[PDB]
């Protein structure tokens, strides 16, 4: 059996094509909806350089960090 | 041209007429055109294609 | 070029309808003129329907 890769014709009516083809699932959406949480949060609580040396601050794809569909 | 584009005022979907006697009057019911490839369908009836053939 | 097309008929003779599409040889063939054992087995085939007629 492991001498060559046998055809397909042979096994054709074993099953269909995507017999157990699965959707995905999206990518931190417990983060994003966290993120959306706080940033409503924030919304909703909103709507209703010295002299110092180390004064300034420390200045140190396509996924949509808020979680709203733009 | 301007059935299967539609009126200006009007536009139409990629395969799509006004009416069916607006699409169905014309010897062409449907154009492709890809970058190269060309595809078309008529509905022609008897005493057309007879014409035609004799033509 | 003739040498370089494709033509298809259908009539009371001929009852399928040839298309190259983008790449792939597709033969569509009415339910209405030909039964020849009709039946749902394999997916290679597309069922395709009218909007006010609703069946196959």
């Amino acid at each position: 059996p492991t001498g060559e890769v046998l055809s397909l014709v042979g096994k054709l009516e074993g099953t269909r094509m995507g017999d157990k083809a699965q959707r995905t699932k999206p990518q931190m959406q417990e983060e994003r909806r966290a993120k959306r949480r706080k940033r409503d949060e924030d919304r909703h609580d909103i709507n209703k350089i010295d002299e110092t040396y180390g004064v300034n601050v420390q200045f140190e794809g396509d996924e949509d960090v808020y979680g709203e569909v733009r | 041209a301007s059935e299967m584009a539609g009126p200006p005022q009007m536009p139409n979907d990629f395969l799509s007429f006004q009416d069916i006697a607006t699409e169905a009057a014309h010897p062409i019911r449907l154009f492709c055109r890809y970058i190269d490839r060309i595809h078309i369908f008529f509905r022609f009836t008897a005493d057309e294609a007879r014409d035609l053939i004799q033509r | 070029q003739w040498e370089n097309s494709f033509v298809s008929v259908y009539s009371k003779d001929n009852p399928n309808l040839l298309f190259n599409m983008c790449g792939f040889e597709c033969r569509i063939l009415p339910k209405c003129r030909t039964s020849y054992e009709e039946f749902t087995h394999k997916d290679g085939v597309w069922n395709l329907q009218n909007e006010v007629t609703k069946e196959r």
